[PDB]
This record gives C-alpha cells, structure tokens and sequence, in this order.
C-alpha cells in the first residue's frame, strides 16, 4: 500500500502503444490484420474537423 | 535505414565490389583492396545464390584486423534480405540449458528458410440489417442478412447453423464483418464511422473502419516465410510460437526433425512450399569445443545444411578441449572438409584510403596532414587503433570549436589515449605498482 | 535438385549373391568392404540376431560414413536407421545412459496391419422395422432399421440390428449425407453432406463432400508403423484436455525424464502378446554411431553392458583413430580410442585408401551428378592435384571452377579456370605453411 | 477518437493464428488402429491401478497447517488479487475434475 | 544525519569550459591527464553519434579509477542510464553468461516515451442503464447505453457510456457515493474509494474515505517516462495480461532469466524505430560500466568483441589493476591488464597516475572535512606520513575511529595521542604480515 | 523464551565496558583481551553512530582463541532492533544462487528500515450483537454493544462490518479488537481480560523490514512468501534500484528511517576469489552495512587460485580493510574462564580439580577442557558426589582422548589404520 503511490503520472501502459506484441498471434491472423490496417478509418475524422 | 541507425564498426560496407564479371574495383561499396579475398567471396554469394548446392563449409584466415569480419558483413549486405543470414560467435554457443550439439542444430535449421503460400476463399462486407423470424416460426426460422460494399451489395439466405454462430459475437448491424466460405467462421472487423457520436467513451475493442470496396467475396493468395527451426520449435510444444520469443526450445528431439523433413519434402513435391538456402557464419570459431568440431563434421554432409563461413585470426595453437597443439587452432579432419581463404595485412595507401572513407561515413573532415599522421600512426599501430584517435580528435576539435580536425588535435588525442604498446612498457617500467601472478604488490611509494 | 557430399551413392553396388562389381552404384575400388557390408546387409535382413555390432576403421576420406550410407539405402525406408554423432549423447537435460538407451529403441521399429470392412454412401432413406415383443406389451418394438447407402457406380440398402439407433442419434446425421459404417465393430461416422446439396443455400458454414467412388462396400488394408521409443514416450507423456496434469504440462517444460524398466517392459508384454496374434510384426533397426573415439569410457561400458540384451539391435561404429587414448582415463591406449573389452565384442571392417585412377573416377562421376562437364586435360590435372593435396579439396573446388567458367560464359571448364581457382582457394598444407612463414599470428 | 482509433488499428499478429493451425494441420488422415488400446495414457494407468494405490498407500503428512495452501496459491479473503478473479479461478478448480 | 562511504565527496570530474581540469575541483585532486580523458569521453557520449566505443582505465589500486568511474556518471547526469557492474556477477546460475551480458548491454540503453491520455474522474452522483426496446433479431437483452454523472470540486458532468465500460464498472462493484476513475484511451475502470463526504454515514465502516478530487471532470495529461529497452524485452518475454488460471498459475512461479531470441530483439528494434521515425519517442544511449574486467573469462572476452560491433552497443568502461598477467580459463596466454590482445586492440588505453605525499595530506583534509572533524595540523602531517608509510586507504579508514577515540575523552580535536593510540588498536595489512611471519599457529 | 539449552557462547552476554570504553578485567563473562575488547566497543560506538557506513574490519588470533566470542559479545552489546547476520563462509555457495547473488542478498539483509503507520481502533468486551436481513425498509440493519471498564456504547453497522462479524462465529462476552482502517476482527481473549477505557485510542505501529524482504515482497506476485521458502531466485537489478530510489524519497520525506547493521563473516578465508572481487565494490556504495570477519588460516593458499596470499585474502582486500588481531590466553585467564563456564552449567569444581584442569587445558587446549568439565559431572553423579574431584577428571582425561595423544597413537599404530596410498592391515600374524 505505501508503494501504490500514485504512480500514472509517471507510468505508461505500454500495451496500448503496441510494445506487447507478442500475444497478438493468439487470436488475430495475418490476412484480417492486413485488412484492417489497410481499412483504417482516418480522413473521415478530417472531413468532419 | 529500417533498422536503428546508430553508427557501428561495420557500417561503411554494404554489398560486395564485384562486378558483372566478378572483378573487383579497387575502392567501392566502402570496401578497399583484398582484390582475391573479395573474388573469393564474390564466387561464394554466387553459389549461395545459385541454391542447388549445400552443405559446403569455406574458412576465413587472417591475422587480427584484416577484413575477416568486415568480408562477412559485406557478403551479407550484398545477399540481402530474404535470404537467412545466421551470425554468432563460438563462445555462445555454451549454453546451461541446452546442449551444445542441440545448440548447433538450432543454428543450422535457422539458417535455412522456407517459403509457404497459402489460398484463402473470403467474404468481407458491411451488413445494412439481420432479420430474424424468432416468433413466425421460432428455432433458426431462416433468417435473411444484407451485406453491403461500395460497389455491390446483395442479400444472402441463412441457415441454421448460421443463425446459431451469429448468435455468439452478436452483430448489430452497420458493421464491417468478413465470413470465411470454408468453415463459415464469423470474424469482426470493425464498426462503420456512422457510430462514432453514439457515446463519449469506447470500449477497449471498439473500432471503425470504411467500407470494403470491390466484389463481396475475392480469391486471394498469402505467401509467409518461416524459416525451419521455427516449424520443429511450433510442433515440438502445444504452444510452440511462445517458445521462440522466449528461447526455452529445450532440447527437441530428433523425432519431430524427421517428421517436419518429411512434411517439408512432401510440400515441395506438392509445390505448396519452396525451400530458399541460406548462409550461417560463425565468427571467432577457435574457440569451441572437439565436440562441436566433431558434429559439425557430420552434419555438414545433410540436404538441409546450409553453407557455413568461419573466420580465425589464431595460427598454430591448442583446441580447446585437447591437450595438444592443432595447425589453425582447428582439428584436421575439419579442415579436410573445408576451403581456406586468407587476407592480408593492408598497405599505407590502403590504411589511408580506409582512414577518410571512415572520417567521411562520420561527417568528420580532416586536415591533409593530419590524415597523414593519422596513417603513419595507424602503420606502426594497428587500423583499428586510428578510428577511436579520429572520433576524440573530432570532439576535441568541436570542444576548441574550429571547424576541421586539426593536426594539434590529433596528437592531443595521441598524448591523452595510450597504445597498447605503451601501455605494456609503462606496466613493465612500474611492474610493483601493479598486482602480480603470484597476488604480491607494492602500494606504499614510500621505502 | 541439392547435393551435399552424398547422393551419389545408389545402394552397396553389389551383385546377384556375389563379389561386387569393380564400379556399380556409385562405388568404386574397396570391393571387400563394400562385401562385407553385404554380408552385414543380409544378416539383419535375416532378423533373427540381436545386438550384433560392427565397427570399420580407416583414414580420412576413405568412404567410412558412405558405407554407412550405402547401407542404410540398401535396409529400405521401411527398416529404422538412426544416424547418430559421438557429440550427441551429451545431453544437460538427462543423463547419457538415458539417451544412449533411448536411442536404442528408437533403433527398434514396428509394423502394424489391419483390414476393415466399410460401408460407406449418401444416406437414401432411414426407415425402422416394427415386429412384436417377444414380451407382451402395447409399446412399439422395433427389430431391425433399414438404411440405404447410395455411391457412385452403386447403391444399396443395409438391414442392420437396431441397436444402431444410438449410434446414428449422436452423429447427428439426416438425410443425403456421406457415412462410414464397419461391418463388425459397428457405430456410425458421420464425414460430410453429400455435394449435390451444396446449392441448396446462398453461404453455408459446413462443406459438402463428394459422394464415395465404387461400391458402398469396400475392403481396404491399411499399413502403419512405429518404433518402441515412440510408444514409450507415449505410454509416459500424459494427455488430455482439461485433467490437472494436462495444463501441468503447460505453465512448465516437458524435458526427458528417465524411462523407468518397469514401463519399457510392460510395452515390451503388451507388444509380445499383439505379436502373438499375427497383428504386429517387429523389425529390428540399425544404429549408426559416428567419431565414437569421443565417447566417454563410461558410455563405453553402459554399451559393454546393453550389447548383451536380447532387443539391442544392430550397431554400426566407425573411428578414423589408430594407437590413442580413450577419454576419460589418461593412460588407457587402445585402438581407434575404443576400450580393449568392447573392441573384443565386435568385429573390425578395414577400409583402404583410394588410387589416382579411382580417384580421377571418383572426380568425374561426382562431376556428371553435379550437372557440369569438364575437360579430359583438366580432369588429369584436378586427379593430380587431388592426389596430391587430398580427394577432399578437389571434391570441394569442383562447383567453384563451374562458377568461374559461367562468369566466363563457358559451359565446360578450361586449366586457366582450374588455376584460378587454385590459386584463389587454398588448401590445409598452403595455409599452414603460410602460418608457419607468418609472425602476425596468423 | 481519431489518434486512438489511428494507434489501435497497427496491431499485427507476429506471425499468425492461421499459420499455426496450417501447419498442425496433418493430411495423413485418422486411420484409427489398434494404438488406442496400446498406448494407454498416464491417465488411464491411474484409473486402472486402483487396487494396488488403494493397499500399498500408508503414509500421511504428520506435520501439516492448514490455510497455508489458500496463501500459497495466492486466494484468500485478503491478497492483491481482484476478487472477481479470485472467485472465478476457485470456481474452475471446483467444476475441474 | 548523512552517511559517507569512500565517496559521495565527489560532485564531478572538475573541467572549465577549455576541457582544463583545476588542481583541486569536486573533491579531485591531480591526475589532469585521467579528467581531461574522462571529459572528452563524456561529451563523446552526449554526441549521441558513435556506438559501441570501448575505452579501458588502468593503474595501481587506490589510483582513483572507480572515483573516477562514478565521477564520470555523476557527469553525465540522473537522466542518462548507466548500470554499474563487476566481472564475478556475470556468472549465473540460471542462464548462461552470455544472456546476462546482452541483457546488461541492453539494459545500458535508454528510450523515453510520451503518450496523450484523457481521464474522466470524480464521484459517482448517478448511473442510469439505458435499454432499448426494438429486439431487432440480433440479441436477446442488452442495454443500448448508460448514462453516469460525474461530480468534482470544479464541476458537474454527465457521460454516456457502452455496455462494455458499464459492465466493467458493475464488476468493480461501485454504488452511488464512490469515488471512480475512468480511463478513455483502454477503457479502463478503478474504484479508487468512498467520497469522504459519507464518512459520517456510519459510526464504523470497513471502507477507507477519499478526498474529492480537483479538476473539473475530465482531464488531458501526457506521461514523459523513459524505460529502457530490456524493460520491453522482459514484458513482451513476460506478458502481465490475461485472467486465465494458467497465467495465475505462471504469475506464481518465479521470474528465471532465459535467452531471449533474437528475433524478439529486432522486432523490438523494428518498432521502437518506427516509433522514434515518428517522432513519438526519442532514444539515448546509455553507459555500462564493468570494474574488475580480470575476473571474466575468455569466453565473455570472445563474446565482447562480437557484442562491441553491434548496432545498438553503447559505450562502455572497464576497469582494472593487475599488469602482466594470465587471462582466467586458459593456460599460459599472458595478456597486459588480464585482457586478451584483440580487446585491447579494440578499445582505448587510460593511465592512472600514483598520488604525492602532499597529494595525500590534500586528500585527508577534504575527507575529514568531508566526514565534519576536527584535526590538529601535527595530527594530520603524522597521518600523512604513516598513510605515505603503508597506504592511503589505511588513513582514509583510521579517519574514522579518532573521532570516536576524541569523543570518548570528550575532546573535539584529533590529537597525536589519539592517532597512536588508534594505530595501536588497529594493525595494517604489512605488520599482520610480519607478525604473521613469526607466528604458531597461524597466528 | 528463546529456548536454548547450552551454547559454546552462551556465558558471554554483552561483552562488558564502562563510560570510558576501557575494558573490565572481568565484564559479563568476558576475560582478557583488553585490546581486542577495546577495539570491538570502538566498532560498536561506530555502528551505533550510523553516520559511517561501508567499513571493513577484520578479526585475526589463533583458534580457540576469544574470536567467535568478540562477535557474539558486539552482536548482544548492541542489543535488539538493529540487524546482525552471522552466516559462515561456505554457507554462500549455493547451488541455486549465484554466488554475487548470495552476497548481496546477505548485504542487504542487514540493513533495516523502521516504517511507522497510525491506526484507529476499538475493543472491549462484547455484550450485545444484533443482525437483521434485507427488508425494503433496510438493507442491513446491524447493532452492537461493546462494553469497557469506563464506557459501554451502541455503533451502527453498514453492511461490509456486519459480513465480516458473521464471516467468524462471534459470541457476546469476549474481548475483541476492530480496526477501523483496516476493517478487520481481532479476538484477543475472553472475560481472562479486563478492558481498560476508551473503546477508541490513537497509537502508531512500526515495522522493522530489511531492504531485502523489500526487494523480495516487491519482486513477485506473492514474493513475501520466498522470504522463508528462499526460492527468490536472482532478483533483478531494476528492481533493487527502484527499491533504493524509493527507500530515499520516504527517507527524505520522514516516513521512515535506516538502521545500518552489522555483517558478520566467519571463516572468510574460504570464500572465492570472485566473492573477494565482488565485496571490494560492494563495500564502496551507499548502503552498506559495516562488515567483520574472522580467518583462524595465515599465509595460505586462496581459494580458486594457485598462488599463496598472505592471511588467504587478496592484497586489495586487506587494503579495503582493517585489521584486529587477538592474543593467545594465560593460564591465570584460562582458569577464570574455565570457572566462568562450570558455573554457567551448573557444576562444582575442587581447588585442586580446577588446578589440574588449568594445566591440562595450558597443555593442550582450552576447548577440550571446557568440553572435560561437563563430562566429567556424569562420573560425579555416578559416584553420587555432587563436587567434581581430581579422581573423577582423570578418569575422564584417560577415557576421552586429546589431539595429541591420538596423534602419537596413530603414529605408533599406522598399520592398523588406512594409509593414504589405501593400505591397510587387519591380520594379526604374520
Ligand atoms: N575492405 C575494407 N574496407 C574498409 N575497412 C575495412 C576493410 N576490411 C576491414 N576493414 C576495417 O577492419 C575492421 C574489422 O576488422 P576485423 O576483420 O573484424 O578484425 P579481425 O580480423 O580481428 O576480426 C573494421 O573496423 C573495418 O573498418
Ligand atoms: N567408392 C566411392 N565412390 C564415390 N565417392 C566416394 C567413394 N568412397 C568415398 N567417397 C567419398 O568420400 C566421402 C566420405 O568420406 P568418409 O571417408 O566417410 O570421411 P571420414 O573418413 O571422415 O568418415 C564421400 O563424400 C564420398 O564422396
Ligand atoms: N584524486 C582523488 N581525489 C580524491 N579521492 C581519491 C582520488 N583518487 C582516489 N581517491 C579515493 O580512493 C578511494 C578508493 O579508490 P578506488 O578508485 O576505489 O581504488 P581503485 O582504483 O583500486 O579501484 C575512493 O574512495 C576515492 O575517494
Ligand atoms: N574472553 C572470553 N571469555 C570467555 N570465554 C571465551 C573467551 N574467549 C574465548 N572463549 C571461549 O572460546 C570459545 C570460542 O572460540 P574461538 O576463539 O571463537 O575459536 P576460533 O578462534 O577458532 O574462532 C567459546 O566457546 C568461549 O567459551
Ligand atoms: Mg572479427
Ligand atoms: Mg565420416
Ligand atoms: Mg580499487
Ligand atoms: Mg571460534
């Protein structure tokens, strides 16, 4: 409990950044990967800004 | 450039020199003299890329500081990628958990790459709406789906199986999905860009795509490259592919080897996958054990061992592992079954030539006669003695803040970082400051 | 199309019982040893001797490994041969008793053959057959279901027992879809919907097979192997889906654990007693053991030991050693590095080093596998100059002069690309004398 | 939403899920054999020796403390596990036979 | 009060802007040579250019070469990494010498990561399920959306959330009166505790009371944290997710080293470069500092040379004492410093000087100033001369117990007495050795 | 409490000095070694300051000769609550472990930090509970009644207080403590206890914890366990850094505050080299705590190398270090020790005895008279005599053998007893 100090000011999730790769080959495939990085849904984003 | 771009000992090279007719231009691709050695490794890359040979080990001679390495990294750089590329050193090798003949196994079967292509029957689309009779009839009543691309859109019929997979991952429509035709797998792809306002905060899974464009359901083709050693590590184990990231193999039996051969020789013949040749290098090779030696010999008459390149900068002296003394620091036999390459030591105009490509790779420029000194050093020491001198000469030259290197600065940097010469006539000259064999040493200055 | 040292060796190049030929299967010279190896051939073909090991001895390059070769090519695919390395025993995992016995079973193989009787086709119709009780009662009772099976180029209609009804409830098969029905064992295995329904629906999750070829009746053999060690790792790794020790498997490492006998000797029971009815049919194996100089005086006597047991199959040894050492104990001498007690337990196979003529031979033929061709002068030259270093170097510089000659543009290779290649690539002697002329410590 | 949506999208399998299960993927075909009865598994072996566990099993840990395994484990009413979680995997062990 | 340990009186190396390094300056004192060598060798390092450059300090014992190996990291900075090492800990039990090498290469690196991430916070006023009553075939029961209030000292907020954060919500089991914490970026969801306000509500209560928070709701913040590279190494090795029993199972055992591959080194690589190219991250090479360099084998030795020539190597020292000896695990090879010819070749060579008499009497003074004593100046030049009689560390360490021995008779001074007195208590390694000499039973 | 029947050290208990840290010729069963016993107050004063940390002493004398004595002797003169870890040379080579890792482990071992909390809490004896289930009026309604020697009072429980008083079977009339913060149940007794006053008290807990059981708690999902099971296993650097980051800021910031121990090493002259190497470092930084160590060995072969290093440590050491060496005994010391441990084991012992015993033990040693005494007390009640008499120490001079004697026997007898080379013989003719 003293360590739990609050720490998410200095603290990064590091799996929202992507560095946690490794168990991404449980549930995802190469093929819909590729696909929805080609689908990304930006410049809608810009169209409505 | 992909790779991190920090400035190594090896960066200069890229590729080989050679020409079309394997002449090798006196200065080019950052590479000077050893005209034969770079022939030599000319023809190896050749038959590396020719593939219908294997199992052939080539040995690199020469005394320290010669190119051994250097020649290496630029028969790796000109093969280029695609193509494994193993590269360890002998003391490596030793390892607590696994065996030293397993560890040479796995070496051998990274070195040789496989590539794999695979067909695959998709329908990827937006559904506009699923209707479902749940109270007409009740039970998997044959419920009726759109889905919707940007070019084409049409309306499928459902049947009860259907019904009951769609029901797990439901789907609320107005989202991008892709249904596999073969076993009818639903997998989702994400949300349209109409659901963005609904909330202020998504879920973790939450995503939108645009919509697929082209026909509902495409043919397409992947091809993965996916060396050996990975197929016996993911067959080994229940869950293998954990097993390579983390480096606990331990120990595959040879039971699995056979069978990832055969499967692998059964897909050739199919003409599923085709297998791609590689190179393993091992580098400071005098040291290792007989055993090595020994098993190294046997696997290299294998059709699955690819072509093997050592460098040793030792002459006549024991093998570890055996009392007496072996030419090469190698047994025979091993070198029996090998080619021996050696390099020279370079010249004053070659050493020269090597200086201000090095000063150049690291945006130093450089005063004509300190470039001169530098290489009259660099010939009573050794090359590699001069880079260090140039990179603190550089810093001292940017601490006084006056553009080029200075010949000033040079010898400054001289005075202030010792050869190794002078350092062992210092120890000599003061041999009671410093501790001895025998543990006895002087720290009083006092008699 | 790859070649590494080998492939050139077709079988022991031997005869219809009788001397090998002077050049036949790749071989050349050494008639007695490839002879002998013809003897060794038959004797395990007999199958009837049990730990009988063989060793040869002979200087570098002198075939010893391609004996080994020609030998395992001559046994067939279908008899085990285990290759194997002095190196390999070494094992951190476990000790090297456990390995060597190991391998020893794994030498060991296994046939099995069996015969079913199938009915298999799309389901036509399934239709109960009522009779009465043999017990008074207002119940229905069925005594037989008629099923009918339809094939190409066949059809037909079986009357079966009704005890079948189970079978066919939990396979969750209907109507116009492909099952497989044996005659004796009964049940039933649903494998697919019969492909003419596959246009009946827009998307299907569930593929649709083809309706079987032939008539719903079929009799086929079917033929599988094993070696012991197989089944002993078998009978010891647990499986399962979801009992403690099968996710005990996982969270951990499964590493080789000392077998104990107890277990070897049950399976050795169960495989006598499967043997005693004509279903199983054992195939004794050959172990091939390289360098086994470097094996250590105690794996020496384990061997000295299990060679007396009454499964040890067939073991080759090859040493390319003379008056040494054995490891292990540093005033021990004794030939080719193996212990006097063993040596006595086998039988030693001489080997002979080659002539200029066999090997010019051998250069050429190795030539004509490699796909290129060469001139009678420059064969001359490369038999020379491979008498004069070793075979081994100018087996080696062969796929280099063809790679000069393409550069050239030249389909057959000339002297000055067999001087190029020469003076670019050395030799052990050059490259040693070039170390003893040089203080740079090279 | 537009650079959480953008840094989310990246997220590729290292080398597959489809790859994996291609090559287990076996054509040799299920050729059912006697091996069922001749391998016999660990689990089997158990169930069958139930005689003998049941006479030749003496001994007992004279020296135990009991709640020593809840803390072992790392379940119990306090810990720095959720209590959800906790609950799910006493519940596993509970239905894991 | 403040705790000194044969440093900790040393605030950097001391050079002007020339690179000139004074005689006396963060308390060093001579060796101008060492300083302007360790300088140049620092501001080599803020280059931020080369990788993999070596450099090797030698001398005798007590010459200053770890004063100087911690002078240089109190240099470069709290910002920069630097991982001090010695050359016994390399062996390990669990994994192979090689592993830990790599694993300390890679630990010297550095890479800080900035990241945009928005919190809605405060205490739970109200939450509402919203359920939308068109079936439409897809789903059985389900709420359409949930609308929660959120309370904080400079205001009010409403939200509306998906299913997925309000069954999250529901399963931290927060009523009304909590104080919450949602997290937008992951979806996130932490009861950080009860708003004190209720802590009247009850005369005992189980649950621990929080202040409300500042901010209005909804705050924007970015974390600036800098990890190194074998941190992400050993996550991606070492997954924290997951609420599987097996990965509970896997969080019980204990963390042994194992040989990460290489593969998982260059995808790393791959993406941090990615990253840094995007400008989201900046990498900074660090320093490894190896003392005792003597005790390492030859088979680390060999590794060194292939490990120096990599990409990514930082700079790294090494220190050591011996002269002309034989390096540990071969036979007869003598090698200058305990280190093989090719190493040496491969980095540079520093010299450390010996120190003066009056070198000495300096160095006393500021340590016993250091250490907040009194000494007599006949008292110092007596250490002085016995340090300059047997050695340096010896006074450093009789330093100490005066103070004691003058606190006893109550006096604040170092007196004469008091030295000899020490001296007498406490025996040098040269006399133990001579009245070693003639001793029973060994002695 | 603290059982122990009979140690080789148990007489000595604080060593002994005045307010001048001048030696008593006899202190708390200390005898002799003046010098000695004066440096060890000078190392405890030291020790006791805490503003030095990092020091290396060493104790030198030959064996049997007042060493692991001094030890014990600082170790009880500096009382509880401050570290000590006493661990023999050969105890660090663990199969396990690397040996780094053991040494650091034992360096951080002795190095104790002291955290206080505050906590409110309530207790008395129970006299009323009452518990209802939900109604539509009330979730939970739960009323207790906690009677004390000054107050007897009502509090209102909110649901969480009333599962955990009915997750344990609670019954009326017990003396029970409740911590507020923590919100769990403590029964200390039954009303065998009397309360005091007021139900609820303001007072502080404080908790001694090494900076290793730290590391250790902090290095795994339940790493308080590996405190007594020893499975931490190479816990990492990071971790240790962070720890020591940590342990600045709470000191900086009050919260709690370092006790700098004491290390203790016996028979340091067999530990490897590499540890040698590995302490020169590890006795250079921040925190670490003063080290003593004790080597009987003088100019000796070090182990894992081939050359002689003078008192079996390398030169460098020596020079990290400070030397104490100790003095053989008298016999005028000699007898009062022996006195000293007859009286710690409870036997009486002739003028006469004792004199014999005195010279026996100035002619051999001073541990086989101290191992005499004891025995010779079963011949004493064997002959049914309290007082131990100069027949009954010869009867177990003669019985039991000493170094000496049993050394001239095997010289004489060498046939009998197997030679190095194996040889050996068991017939008696010829
Ligand atoms: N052809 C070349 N052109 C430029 N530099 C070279 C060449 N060959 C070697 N070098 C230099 O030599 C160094 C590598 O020497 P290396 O061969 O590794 O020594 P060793 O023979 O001891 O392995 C590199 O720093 C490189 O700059
Ligand atoms: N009769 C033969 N015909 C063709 N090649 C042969 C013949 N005998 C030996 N060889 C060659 O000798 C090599 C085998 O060498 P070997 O004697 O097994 O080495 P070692 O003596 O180390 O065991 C093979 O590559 C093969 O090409
Ligand atoms: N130039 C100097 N100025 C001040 N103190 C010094 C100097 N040189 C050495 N020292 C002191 O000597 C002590 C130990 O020296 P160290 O560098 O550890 O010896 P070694 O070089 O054998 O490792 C350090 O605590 C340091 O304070
Ligand atoms: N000053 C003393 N007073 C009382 N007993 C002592 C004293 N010095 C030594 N001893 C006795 O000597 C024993 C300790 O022997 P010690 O000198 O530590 O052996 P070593 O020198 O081999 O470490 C203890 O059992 C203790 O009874
Ligand atoms: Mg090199
Ligand atoms: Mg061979
Ligand atoms: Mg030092
Ligand atoms: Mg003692």
């Amino acid at each position: 409990k003293l360590f739990k100090k609050n720490n998410q000011v200095n603290r990064v999730d590091l799996d929202f950044l992507n560095l946690v790769f490794t168990l991404n080959d449980k549930d995802l495939t190469s093929y819909h990967a590729e696909e929805i990085s080609k689908l990304t849904c930006v410049k809608n984003f810009v169209e409505e800004v | 450039l992909k790779s991190l771009s920090l400035i190594a000992a090896h960066s200069h090279i890229t590729g080989l020199g050679l020409d079309e007719n394997l002449q090798p231009r006196p200065t080019s691709e950052g590479m000077v003299g050893q005209l034969q050695a770079r022939r030599a490794a000319g023809v190896i890359l050749k038959m590396v890329q020719n593939g219908t040979i294997a199992g052939r080990a080539v040995l690199v001679a020469g005394p320290p500081s010669t190119g051994k390495t250097a020649l290496a990294m630029g028969v790796s750089q000109s093969l280029g990628k695609d193509v494994p590329f193993t590269a360890i050193a002998g003391s490596e090798i030793f390892s607590l958990e696994l065996s030293k003949t397993e560890a040479l196994t796995q070496a051998f079967r990274k070195s040789i790459g496989i590539k794999i292509k695979e067909e695959t029957e998709l329908i990827e689309g937006e559904v506009v709406e699923i209707q479902i009779d749940r109270s007409i009839t009740g039970g998997h009543k044959q419920g009726k789906l759109t889905i919707k691309t940007t070019d084409m859109e049409t309306i499928y019929e459902l049947g009860n199986k259907m019904i009951d997979g769609l029901t797990k991952e439901k789907v609320l429509a107005g989202d991008v999905i892709s249904i596999d035709k073969a076993s009818g797998k639903i997998t989702k792809l994400g949300r349209s860009f109409a659901r963005s306002r609904d909330y202020d905060a998504m879920g973790a899974d939450t995503r939108f795509v645009q919509c697929p464009e082209g026909e509902l359901q495409k043919r397409k083709t992947v091809v993965h490259t996916v060396s050996l050693h990975e197929i016996d590590v993911i067959n080994s184990r229940t869950q293998g592919f954990l097993a390579l990231f983390t480096g606990d193999t331990g120990e595959i039996r040879s039971e699995v080897r056979d069978q990832i051969n055969t499967k692998v020789a059964e897909w050739k013949e199919e003409g599923k996958a085709e297998i791609v040749p590689g190179v393993l290098f091992i580098d400071e090779v005098h040291m290792l054990d007989i055993e090595c030696f020994s098993f190294i010999n046997r696997a290299l008459e294998d059709e699955f061992a690819p072509i093997v390149m050592m460098a040793t900068n030792r002459g006549v002296s024991k093998t570890r592992g055996t009392n007496y003394k072996s030419p090469h620091g190698l047994p025979l036999d091993l070198l029996d079954r090998s080619i021996i390459i050696t390099t020279k030591s370079y010249n004053e105009q070659e050493i020269k030539t090597i200086l201000s490509i090095r000063a150049q790779e690291e945006e130093v420029e450089l005063s004509s006669d300190a470039l001169d000194l530098l290489t009259k050093t660099g010939v009573e020491t050794s090359l590699r003695y001069s880079s260090n001198l140039i990179s603190v000469a550089q810093q001292i030259a940017m601490k006084r803040k006056n553009n080029t290197v200075e010949v000033e600065d040079v010898k400054r940097a001289y005075l202030l970082f010792l050869d190794s010469a002078r350092s062992v006539k210092y120890v000599q000259e003061n041999e009671s400051q410093y501790i001895d064999d025998q543990g006895n040493v002087q720290i009083s200055i006092a008699k | 199309t790859r070649t590494a040292a080998h492939t050139h060796i077709k079988g022991l190049g031997l005869d219809e019982s009788g001397v090998a030929k002077r050049v036949e299967g790749g071989f050349v010279g050494q008639i007695e040893a490839r002879e002998a190896c013809g003897v060794i051939v038959d004797l395990i073909k007999a199958k009837k001797m049990s730990g009988r090991a063989i060793l040869l001895a002979g200087g570098p390059s002198t075939g010893k490994t391609a004996l080994a070769l020609a030998i395992s090519q001559e046994l067939g695919p279908k008899v085990p041969f285990c290759p194997l390395v002095g190196s390999e025993l070494y094992s951190v995992e476990v000790k090297k008793t456990e390995t060597l016995m190991e391998n020893f079973r794994r030498a060991i193989g296994l046939r099995i053959k069996e015969t079913k009787e199938v009915y298999e086709g799309e389901v036509t119709e399934l239709t109960p057959e009522d009779a009465e009780n043999p017990l008074g009662g207002y119940g229905k009772t069925i005594s037989h279901v008629i099923v009918g099976l339809k094939s190409a180029k066949g059809t037909k209609t079986l009357r079966l027992d009704p005890t079948i009804y189970e079978s066919i409830q939990r396979e969750k098969v209907s109507i116009g879809d492909v099952i497989y029905i044996e005659a004796n064992t009964g049940a039933v295995k649903r494998v697919g919907r019969s492909d003419a329904y596959a246009t009946e629906f827009d998307l299907e999750t569930e593929e649709y097979v083809p309706l079987p070829k032939g008539e719903v009746h079929k009799k086929k053999e079917i033929v599988q192997d094993v070696t012991l060690h197989d089944l002993d790792v078998a009978n010891a790794r647990p499986q399962g889906g979801q009992d403690v020790i099968s996710m005990m498997g996982q969270l951990l490492k499964p590493k080789k654990t000392e077998i104990t006998e107890k277990l070897r000797q049950e399976v050795n029971k169960v495989v006598a007693k499967y043997i005693d009815q004509g279903v199983a049919e054992l195939i004794p194996g050959v172990l091939f053991i390289d360098e086994v100089n470097m094996l250590d005086i105690e794996i020496f006597t384990y061997l000295n030991k299990a060679l007396e047991s009454n499964i040890a199959p067939v073991v080759v040894l090859a040493s390319n050693r003379g008056m040494t050492t054995v490891r292990g104990t540093e005033d021990v001498i004794s030939p080719h590095g193996v212990p006097p007690d063993l040596i006595d337990r086998l039988l030693i196979v001489r080997t002979l080093p080659y002539d200029k003529d066999e090997i010019r031979t051998i250069i050429e033929r190795r030539a004509t596998v490699e796909r290129l061709q060469v001139e009678s002068s420059a064969l001359d030259l490369l038999a020379t100059m491979g008498t004069e270093t070793s075979l081994r170097y100018a087996l080696q510089l062969l796929a280099p002069c063809g790679i000069l000659a393409q550069t050239s543009n030249r389909k057959e290779i000339v002297v000055n690309d067999v001087n190029e290649a020469k003076l670019l690539f050395l030799d052990a002697k050059r490259s040693t004398k070039i170390l003893e002329t040089s203080a740079n410590y090279l | 939403v537009n650079k959480l949506r953008c840094d989310r999208r990246p997220i590729f399998g290292k080398n597959l899920i489809d790859l994996l299960t291609k090559d287990r993927r076996v054509k040799y075909d299920k050729s059912s054999i006697i091996d069922n009865e001749l391998i016999k598994p660990l689990q089997t072996r158990v169930l069958d020796n139930r005689k003998i566990i049941d006479t030749f099993a003496v001994l007992t840990p004279s020296a135990v403390s009991l709640d020593m395994r809840k803390l072992a484990l790392g379940l119990n009413d306090d810990s720095s596990v959720g209590e959800n979680t906790r609950l799910k995997v006493m519940q596993n062990c509970f239905e894991v036979s």
